């Protein structure tokens, strides 16, 4: 209250100091099932080449 | 002329080369995305398929069409969204925030303040101090409700306010 | 029985829900810039950029 | 069995009105009890619709298609520029089971034609690039709305029970989106198929231009009413 009202003295009321917010504390990501895998099976193993 | 006594030098090696290439049309081929597990009832942020923002998740009973990612009320603000695994609707609050006041009986008399949190619910205060109250409009620590009326000293708001006996 | 008597209160309140409703919706242009969410800008630039 | 039948057999190229048909979801967005303006590209209310009752006609930006049917004669559609081998070409087709949607150089025959004794239009395909394969797409009205942008094909479809006896019904029903394809191509003409057996049917065919529109969202999310801003100073 001081510093914001910049005086050693402070006169009777109600002032408006700052701010207040809640922190987010993780992170979230969601994303569809996976698959339709590409088909890299066939081909590294393949029996001729 | 392969044989199985060549060294090494001599032996068969299997190659295969990847090369990628990007027509300017769309890409087809991606890695995998990955994703993690779901929680509830807590400010976080998110990134619900590609859709970002932060803000607390509840569970909610609108009733989306079969073909609708999420939802947005007016002014275009997103409010719902569907999870693209369990495909249910989810509702979105940001995380609550507001001012904060003190209310102090001056410097001259005494250097015990209260301490109001403007349109905040007394469940997220931070811390404890002293008794809490929870008024219309907001939180309150610091000070003792009392039974009584008298004249208004310092205006606090929604018909009440506090005066110095203690506050 | 008849209505639109208080004419001048529906108006002032029209008038400031008028006003806060188009200042919201200023939040969503690009005012010549590449895009209107600072996520996406932030993720695909160079900070200098 | 690439041959040929006739050249006509009705020819009836025809007008008729449009009336507030040829209304789509825009997005995948839910909006409840709301009215929300939209610039896109829609077909305008009361048109002039051509009806056919069969070349290959100009495919512009956008096209709505609307056939009345019992016994769904109608098969499929053909897109492209040159419809031949040196071009890719677009082709969708469906029977009892599953349709098909491929994305081939094609050498078609000059009068396309399925019968069964699914080939038979194409003499030839090579060099595909994407295949397809879901649930088959179809007295009772359907209508599809066909559209290309940014190397994206777009379909939307709407089945409706009616018994009206020649023309469109005086009604109003939004299109759902069906289906969006990944391939980069330059569709500007597209074609009709009919698998009529061994032994000429009416559709209707309309365009798309660009324009804003005014939809209103019900409670569940579903569009029931719209307004074309241009169309009279009482709608703008
Ligand atoms: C080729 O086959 C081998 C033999 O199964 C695969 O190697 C196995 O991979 C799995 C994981 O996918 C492991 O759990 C096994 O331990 C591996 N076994 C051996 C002997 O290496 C290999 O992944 C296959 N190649 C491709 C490209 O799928
Ligand atoms: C993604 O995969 C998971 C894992 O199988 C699916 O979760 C299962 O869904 C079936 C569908 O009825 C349930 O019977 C199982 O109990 C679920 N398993 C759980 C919850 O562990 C999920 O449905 C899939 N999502 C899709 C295909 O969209
Ligand atoms: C502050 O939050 C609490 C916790 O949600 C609110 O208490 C809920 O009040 C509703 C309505 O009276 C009840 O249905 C819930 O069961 C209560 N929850 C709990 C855990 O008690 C409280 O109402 C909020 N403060 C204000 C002023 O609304
Ligand atoms: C309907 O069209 C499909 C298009 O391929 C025909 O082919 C069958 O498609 C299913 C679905 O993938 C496959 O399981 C079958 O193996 C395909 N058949 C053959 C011979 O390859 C299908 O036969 C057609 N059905 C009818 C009744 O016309
Ligand atoms: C056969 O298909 C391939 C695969 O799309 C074509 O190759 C590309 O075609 C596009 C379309 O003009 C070009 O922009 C690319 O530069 C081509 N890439 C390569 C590596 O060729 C091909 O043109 C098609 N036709 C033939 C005769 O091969
Ligand atoms: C679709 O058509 C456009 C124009 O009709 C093609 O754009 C041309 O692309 C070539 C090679 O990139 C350029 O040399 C030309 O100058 C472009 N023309 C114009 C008018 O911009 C485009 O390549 C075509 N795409 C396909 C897949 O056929
Ligand atoms: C919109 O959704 C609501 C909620 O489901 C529908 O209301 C239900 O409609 C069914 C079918 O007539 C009734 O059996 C239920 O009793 C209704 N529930 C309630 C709470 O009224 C409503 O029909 C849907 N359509 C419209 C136009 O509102
Ligand atoms: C409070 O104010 C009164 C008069 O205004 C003064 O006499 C007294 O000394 C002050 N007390 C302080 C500054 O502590
Ligand atoms: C007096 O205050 C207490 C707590 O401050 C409250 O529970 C009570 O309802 C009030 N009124 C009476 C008559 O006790
Ligand atoms: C369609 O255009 C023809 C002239 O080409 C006209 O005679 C007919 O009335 C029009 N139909 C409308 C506007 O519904």
């Amino acid at each position: 209250t001081k510093c914001t009202l910049k005086s050693f003295t402070v006169e009777k009321g109600i002032y408006q100091t700052s701010n207040f917010r809640v922190q987010p504390t993780e992170s979230i990501v969601r994303f569809p099932n996976i698959t339709n895998l590409c088909p890299f099976g066939e081909v590294f193993n393949a029996t001729r080449f | 002329g392969f044989q199985p006594t060549n060294g090494v030098g001599y032996q068969p090696y299997r190659v295969v080369v990847l090369s990628f290439e990007l027509l300017h049309a769309p890409a087809t081929v991606c890695g995998p995305k990955k994703s993690t597990n779901l929680v509830k009832n807590k400010c976080v942020n998110f990134n619900f398929n590609g859709l970002t923002g932060t803000g607390v998740l509840t569970e909610s009973n609108k009733k989306f069409l079969p073909f609708q990612q999420f939802g947005r009320d007016i002014a275009d603000t997103t409010d719902a969204v569907r999870d693209p695994q369990t495909l249910e609707i989810l509702d979105i609050t940001p995380c609550s925030f507001g001012g904060v006041s003190v209310i102090t009986p001056g410097t001259n008399t005494s250097n015990q303040v209260a301490v109001l949190y403007q349109g905040v619910n007394c469940t997220e205060v931070p811390s404890t101090g002293s008794n809490v109250f929870q008024t219309r409009a907001g939180c309150l620590i610091g000070a003792e409700h009392v039974n009584n009326s008298y004249e208004c000293d310092i205006p606090i708001g929604a018909g009440i306010c506090a005066s110095y006996q203690s506050i | 029985s008849t209505a639109s008597a208080l004419g001048k209160l529906q108006n002032v309140v029209n008038q400031n829900a008028q006003a806060l409703n188009t200042l919201v919706k200023q939040l969503s242009s690009n005012f010549g810039a590449i895009s209107s969410v600072l996520n996406d800008i932030l993720s695909r630039l160079d900070p200098p950029e | 069995q690439c041959v040929n039948l006739r050249t006509r057999t009705q020819l009836p190229p025809a007008y008729t009105n449009s009336f507030t048909r040829g209304v789509y979801y825009p997005d995948k967005v839910f909006r409840s009890s709301v009215l929300h303006s939209t610039q896109d590209l829609f077909l305008p209310f009361f048109s002039n619709v051509t009806w056919f009752h069969n070349p290959v006609l100009p495919f512009n930006d956008g096209v709505y298609f609307a056939s009345t049917e019992k016994s769904n004669i109608i098969r499929g559609w053909i897109f492209g520029t040159t419809l031949d081998s040196k071009t890719q070409s677009l082709l969708i087709v469906n029977n009892a089971t599953n349709v098909v949607i491929k994305v081939c150089e094609f050498q078609f025959c000059n009068d396309p034609f399925l019968d069964v004794y699914e080939s038979g239009v194409y003499s030839s395909a090579n060099n595909c690039t994407f295949e397809y394969v879901s649930q088959p797409f179809l007295k009772n009205l359907r209508e599809f709305v066909f559209k290309n942008i940014d190397g994206y094909f777009k379909i939307y479809s709407k089945h409706t029970p009616i018994n009206l006896v020649r023309d469109l019904p005086q009604g109003f029903s939004a299109l759902e989106p069906l289906v969006d394809l990944p391939i980069g191509i330059n569709i500007t003409r597209f074609q009709t198929l009919l698998a009529l057996h061994r032994s000429a049917a009416a559709y209707y065919v309309g365009y798309l231009q660009p324009r804003t529109f005014l939809l209103k969202y019900n409670e569940n999310g579903t569009i029931t009413d719209a307004v074309d801003c241009a169309l009279d100073p009482l709608s703008e």
